[PDB]
RNA sequence: CGAAAGGGUCCUGUAAGCAGUAGAGUAGCCUUGUUGUUACGAUCUGCUGAGGGUAAGCCCUCCUUCGCCUAGAUUUC
RNA sequence: CACUGUCCCUAUCUACUAUCUAGCGAAACCACAGCCAAGGGAACGGGCUUGGCAAAAUCAGCGGGGAAAGAA
């Protein structure tokens, strides 16, 4: 109910990847996960970690994980005048395995 | 910052490759015009020559 | 291709219709003569065949069947009809109370928004004197109308689809006269019939769909090749056909819990699939058995009708046996029926070692 | 449910049949079937020295790429305070004696 | 009808499942997938794949002999039909397949005896060289609760129960750049 | 309604690691070896029908978790 | 002698197009026009006769028409 949250989500980029052409699967997979914070925080404005970026791309262009597991922040975009009040960044996290993990909001404090 | 990436490969003696520039920095390095001034930033370490890539032969 | 279906287009509408009920006459029983029903799958049943003059006489036969989920369609209205030299007009119509929202869904295309006013009025007019506007347009069906049908509609919270709006359809009374079927549709106001009660096992049916779509094609697959008779390309597929002398193998009840057992097989078991129907779900209601092949894709709506004409085949006359029914899994090389003989053949496994 | 009747079909099946449960009931009786913390701890102690070998890991992936390609030495590049008092303090160290702040 | 058991695997064939070669000696050989059919003609041995019940029986991954195995088999002296006997047939073999799956799971729990041993052993050889990587504290934490010490009276245990929370208590890669 | 998860159903074929002189073979010690030792060691066996994948046009969900929802633009007798 | 989609008899998979959008943006060709049938002596219609008919504006395919010997 707050304007900034984090939570942590799982990604099934397999069942999104499946028959897409090999040489833009890591490509496509950036705009997936855009394309998931915008729908899960209501933010059009997303910004992936560099990090992030990393990860997609580590086994190559037609290499993405079929499971990454990120933190969706969204915090307030002060800014002078933005189009939009609030943005989202994602962030991998580190984990030892992507698998068998519910989504959970992660407390600053 | 061509003309930074460039005179820093003459002052420091190796390609645009290995040229690093300061992300953080780039304000700083766009002023610096002459030889002189990025020999300044070479001093400081914001501009940092690269080293060889890793070619082992075992 | 045949010449007979030339106007090779998509059909107008997705239920697709009847065209004709069968011939009535006043003398037989009172009977209702068509059914909805939505397509399941298909699956493998072996068939104790008695059929004198066939090589396989009293030999195991193995068919396919196709199951038709069929949750209790209730019956909601009442239409009367009338003879004109134009052909036949629809004079009446009446509805009953209580009408539900899933029928009340197919009168709006945005349902979620709107305010839900349907019948609204029609409702105050079953108490506005006693009923008397009710009463007189029944009155008109029994003195004017020469053959009246009855409003029955589907529910789909029985059916596994993510659907929710009913479909809504004419079906026909025949076998007596005008107001001894009028007092039937009347009386069969607000109430669920079941498939039970509409066919039977061992009779031919007609069963009415729209076919599976393939879009724009040419006419290596449109036409079968190595103005109307030139083959040209265009739309294959989504259009209406009427498939023809069907044999109802079973008639499920939902309730039974051994709907796939047979009196040769005593394997409790029910007609879904071990690992459910592929992109249909789980038949949890009455089901009705066809034997063999029936257009339209799986989760499209089935429409059923009694033959327009006495059968002129000892096909028709057969009863019929069932001494297995498949109950693998249509997922891959399935080779278990139940769970329960699957653990017995496999043994222990690892994870159940663990959680026990 | 998955057996043929034909094939376990056989008179006398009484005889066997009695002759099982009295096998049973010399199973049950001399124990066939009976079920016979400081172990716990160094399990779930094993299993976080395994996680936090892949955390490890999985750091070490971050920071590789595929190809080799020249990188910056530790030397040059110039690391945060807030990360130094932040890694120190997973260690259990007390920063604020080290006078961390220089 | 009678269920088939697969040549190769030795799974049941059900009638219209797979496929059956005859050759031309007069053997016929009875499939259950293409699989099994696949794997038969490029001429590989069902007792070496893992997957075939061959195998299983071969590495003594469940047990041959025992009484309620021998009491299943294929019988070629016809006998009289008898109700009484059909009848209490059936009640036989719902006896028969719960004993069997009651030592079916003796069995396999004698097969996993000396796992549950070897496991802890294991990890007891593994947590010995790796002290550094055990929950530790921060140094923070250690200094609250050394405040908190006098304060309630202690210490010692204070901080198990903090480290007891530490265990019943995954971090983020990267950091976003200030504008 | 959506995203994960759990269970089911299928596909492949027995994961990483640990352990057993089963183990061909390669080598150091002191002296006769009739039973000498000490290390490494392909391969094999067990943990392990394990491990991986599973709807993207598979199935189900008992509080399995988390989130969203009476939007806002046009047109109409 | 052996293989082979050559065929029986065909199905399936991938990439770029074909499709749609943003931006950019020609040419060939063009009397005026484009539904048929029968008749229009000069085996010549598209404009005439008299019949069939005939309802805005459009989007994709096609392979028909709007093309063709000349007489010793
Ligand atoms: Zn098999």
């Amino acid at each position: 109910i707050a304007d900034v949250v984090a939570r942590e989500y799982t990604i099934h980029l397999h069942k999104r990847l499946h028959g897409v052409t090999f040489k833009k699967r890591a490509p496509r997979a950036i705009k997936e996960i855009k394309k998931f914070a915008q729908k899960a925080m209501g933010t059009s404005d997303v910004r992936l970690d560099p990090q992030l970026n990393k990860k997609v791309w580590e086994q190559g262009i037609k290499g993405v994980p079929f499971r990454i597991r990120v933190r969706i922040s969204r915090r307030r975009n002060d800014e002078e005048g933005a189009k939009e009040k609030l943005y989202s960044y994602v962030q991998a996290v580190n984990v030892k395995n992507p698998k068998g993990l519910l989504t959970s909001v992660v407390e600053e404090e | 910052l061509r003309t930074q990436k460039r005179l820093a490969a003459s002052v420091l003696g190796c390609g645009e490759g290995k040229v690093w520039l300061d992300p953080n920095e780039v304000s700083e390095i766009s002023n610096a015009n002459s030889r002189q001034s990025i020999r300044k930033l070479v001093a400081d370490g914001l501009i940092i020559k690269k080293p060889v890539t890793m070619h082992s032969r075992s | 291709g045949s010449l007979a279906f030339l106007p090779r287009k998509r059909a107008a509408r997705h239920r697709g219709r009847v065209k004709s009920f069968p011939k009535d006459d006043p003398k037989k029983p009172v009977h209702l003569t068509a059914a909805m029903g939505y397509k399941a799958g298909m699956t493998t049943i072996v068939r104790d065949l008695d059929r004198p003059g066939a090589k396989a006489h009293k030999k195991e036969v193995v068919e396919a069947v196709t199951i038709i989920d069929c949750p209790p369609m209730v019956v909601v209205g009442l239409v009367g009809y009338i003879e004109t030299p134009r052909g036949l007009r629809s004079l009446t119509t009446v509805w009953a109370e209580h009408l539900s929202d899933e029928v009340k869904r197919r009168f709006y295309k945005n349902w979620y928004k709107s305010k839900k006013k349907a019948f609204t009025k029609y409702a105050k007019k079953y108490a506005e004197n006693n009923g008397a506007s009710i009463t007189r347009e029944l009155e008109r069906i029994k003195k004017y109308c020469t053959v009246v049908r009855v409003l029955a509609h589907t529910q789909i919270r029985k059916t596994p689809l993510k659907q929710k709006k009913a479909h809504l359809m004419e079906i026909q009374i025949n076998g007596g006269s005008v107001a001894d079927k009028v007092e039937f549709g009347r009386s069969l106001f607000e109430k669920p019939v079941t498939i039970d009660t509409i066919f039977e096992k061992d009779e031919m049916i007609d069963v009415i769909a729209v076919t599976k779509g393939h879009g724009f094609v040419g006419v290596t697959a449109r036409w079968g090749t190595k103005q109307w008779t030139v083959a040209r390309a265009g739309q294959m597929g989504y259009h209406h056909r009427t498939s023809v002398n069907h044999k109802i193998y079973r008639i499920g009840k939902g309730d039974d819990e051994a709907n796939a057992s047979t009196e040769t097989d005593l394997t409790k078991k029910k007609i879904t699939p071990m690992g459910g129907f592929v992109r249909y779900g789980e038949v949890n209601n009455d089901y009705v058995m066809i034997k063999g092949s029936v257009p339209g894709v799986k989760k499209r709506i089935m429409t059923l009708r009694k033959s327009l004409f006495t059968h002129t085949s000892r096909k028709a006359l057969e009863k019929v046996e069932l001494k297995w029914i498949d109950t693998s899994s249509e997922f891959g090389h399935g080779a278990f029926q139940t769970a329960a003989e699957k653990k017995q053949f496999m043994g222990t496994l690892k994870k159940d070692l663990q959680t026990s | 449910d998955g057996k043929n009747v034909y094939d376990y079909i056989d008179p006398d099946i009484d005889a066997k049949l009695q002759a099982l449960e009295e096998e049973e009931e010399r199973l049950e009786k001399e124990g066939f079937y009976d079920e016979d913390e400081e172990e716990e701890e160094i399990l779930q102690k094993a299993e976080y020295i395994r996680e936090q070998h892949a955390l490890i890991r999985n750091e070490a992936k971050m920071r590789k790429s595929l190809k080799n390609r020249a990188i910056i030495p530790r030397k040059a590049v110039k690391k945060p305070l807030s990360q130094l008092e932040d890694h120190l303090d997973q260690l259990g160290v007390d920063t604020e004696a080290i006078g961390l702040r220089a | 009808m009678r269920i088939e058991n697969c040549f190769f695997c030795g799974r049941p064939a059900w009638p219209s499942k797979g496929i059956t070669f005859m050759r031309n000696d007069g053997k016929a050989f009875r499939f259950c997938r293409s699989k099994c059919h696949k794997n038969f003609k490029m001429k590989r041995n069902p007792r070496k794949l893992k997957w075939t019940k061959a195998y299983r029986k071969n590495a003594g991954k469940e047990m041959v002999v025992d009484s309620t195995l021998q009491f299943a088999a294929r019988r070629n002296v016809p006998v009289r039909y008898n109700r009484e006997l059909w009848q209490k047939t059936l009640k036989a073999m719902e006896r028969i397949s719960e004993i069997r799956a009651r030592r079916e799971r003796v069995f396999y729990k004698k097969r996993m005896a000396g796992k549950r041993a070897r496991e802890v052993a294991a990890a007891r050889k593994l947590v010995a060289e790796n002290e550094h990587l055990l929950p530790r504290l921060r140094g923070s934490e250690k200094r609250r609760l050394a405040e908190l010490a006098a304060e309630r009276g202690d210490v010692e245990e204070l901080e198990r129960e903090e480290l007891a929370k530490l265990a019943s208590k995954s971090k983020a890669f990267g950091g976003e750049v200030r504008r």
